[PDB]
């Protein structure tokens, strides 16, 4: 029920909330940090570390971060950023 | 050089939409069990 399709509405905040876990976990040096996602998400921005798998698709990972990061980045115009593919939209 | 290059259709703006119906749902893989 509810709706057959995903609404832009959910994925909106769907994103910012994962936008928040990525954007901290890939600048994150603190080693003590033990919040909710940074954790997780850490290994994340660590994962595309070595990702040449995403080129044949097979990063869902990577996806998400070109997902969410092609959004923040839509409000980016530094040349230097958090997060791990937001630099990557500035290289087109 | 020909200025109709800023009248063309961009495909970032139809990402946007693409990215809003499913930015990627592959990992979602929401259901409804109605
Ligand atoms: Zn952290
Ligand atoms: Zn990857
Ligand atoms: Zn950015």
């Amino acid at each position: 029920g509810s709706a057959t399709q995903s609404p832009g509405d959910s994925r909106r905040l769907s994103i910012q909330r994962a936008i928040q876990s990525l954007v901290h976990a890939a600048q994150c040096r603190n080693a003590n940090c033990s919040l909710p996602s940074c954790q997780k998400m850490k290994r994340v921005v660590q994962h595309t570390k070595g990702c040449k798998r995403k080129t044949n698709g097979g990063c869902p990972i990577c996806k998400q971060l070109i997902a969410l990061a092609a959004y923040h980045a839509k409000h980016c115009q530094e040349n230097k950023c958090p997060v791990p593919f937001c630099l990557n939209i500035k290289q087109k | 050089g020909s200025r109709a290059s800023c009248m063309q259709m961009d495909d970032v703006i139809d990402d946007i939409i693409s990215l809003e119906s499913s930015y990627n749902e592959e990992i979602l893989g929401l259901m409804d069990p109605a």
